[PDB]
């Protein structure tokens, strides 16, 4: 059960890109934000 | 485990406020920091300093601890009456791993605290 | 003492060439970042681990 939370967890910060037509670069920097904050998530209870 | 099962309180500070899981934090015994939580400790706890589990393990540099701690509600914002943060002590004995994890969790913003120890010895 | 660092390695199931008969080689390995192994044998660029 221990490891299935941890499992839970890993998939609740875990960030899905979805595809899209138009890979700019640029609005893949804007996720920087997201990603922080998953972390911050996974990282805290 | 023993201990516990007596009665034996958890959360029992010495003269200058440490508790058990002050003193395990600071040691890097994780297991025992596992087991103490797991039996109501107090993850917030703080001496007459200020100083937190979280910032003996910063201050000691375990990196692992300091996930653990965290993971089961730390506060990486408190800061202790000497004013250090448990991130700024990461910081200022340079443990890059500590300072990489408190980083994510902390926001914008010379003592080292030692549990007492027992020296007899026959 | 209590946990360590850990490096992870992943092994597949596999059929050589000169005697096709299944054995377990491995494909990547995790070092704080993951390598996969090519055809060519040799241990490729450290990259994120996307999923």
């Amino acid at each position: 059960g221990e490891l299935l939370h941890s499992l839970e967890g890993f998939l609740d910060c875990s960030l899905v890109l979805p595809p899209t037509d138009a890979p700019s670069e640029q609005a893949l920097l804007s996720l920087v934000p997201v990603q922080r904050e998953l972390l911050r998530r996974r990282y805290q209870s | 485990d023993v201990l516990i099962k007596h009665g034996v309180m958890v959360d029992a500070t010495t003269r200058m406020g440490y508790t058990p899981l002050h003193v395990a934090s600071h040691y890097g015994n994780i297991k025992l920091v596992k087991f103490l939580l797991q039996h109501q400790a107090d993850v917030n706890a703080k001496t007459k300093l200020g100083y937190s589990p979280l910032h003996q393990a910063a201050q000691q540099g375990h990196t692992d601890i300091v996930t653990l701690l965290l993971k089961n509600g730390a506060s990486p914002n408190e800061v202790s009456s000497d004013g250090t943060t448990p991130l700024a002590i990461a910081k200022r004995l340079g443990y890059i791993s500590v300072t990489d994890v408190l980083k994510v969790v902390t926001d914008e913003t010379h003592r080292m605290s030692f549990p007492e120890t027992v020296d007899e010895i026959l | 003492p209590g946990t360590h660092k850990v490096y992870v390695e992943l092994q597949e199931l596999v059929m050589d060439e000169k005697n096709q008969e299944l054995r377990w080689m491995e494909a990547a390995r995790w070092v704080q970042l993951e390598e996969n192994l090519g055809e060519n044998g040799a241990w490729g660029r450290p990259h994120l681990s996307h999923l």
